[PDB]
């Protein structure tokens, strides 16, 4: 999941 | 009455149209906003929503900015698209 995205 | 629903600059307390989006595989905020407004994952059970229902009202709790870091994600959204999570619960 935080492969995926992340939070900026 | 106050309960007019938002369409952008979600605040807390907001009452928002969440619906779903086929193209993106998840529930969003209907918005005038070119950004993605994604529902949060951890919102879907107490709106009686599963991983479907086409739309649901709810009351915005958090928001939360976010960037895909892969191209190939659960949002269907290009590699480096940013976008909002939402976190709502029930407007009743």
């Amino acid at each position: 999941t935080s492969s995926e995205f992340e939070v900026v | 009455h106050s309960e007019k629903i938002a369409i952008r600059d979600f605040q807390v307390g907001d009452l928002v149209l969440i619906i779903l989006d086929e193209r993106h595989d998840n529930y969003v905020l209907f918005t005038v906003s070119p950004t993605l407004y994604f529902l949060h994952s951890e919102s879907l059970p107490a709106l009686d929503l599963k991983p479907r229902r086409p739309w649901v009202l709810g009351k915005v709790m958090e928001k939360e900015y976010c960037q895909a870091k892969k191209a190939q994600n659960r949002f269907k959204v290009p590699l480096g698209t940013k976008f909002y999570r939402v976190k709502a619960v029930s407007w009743n």
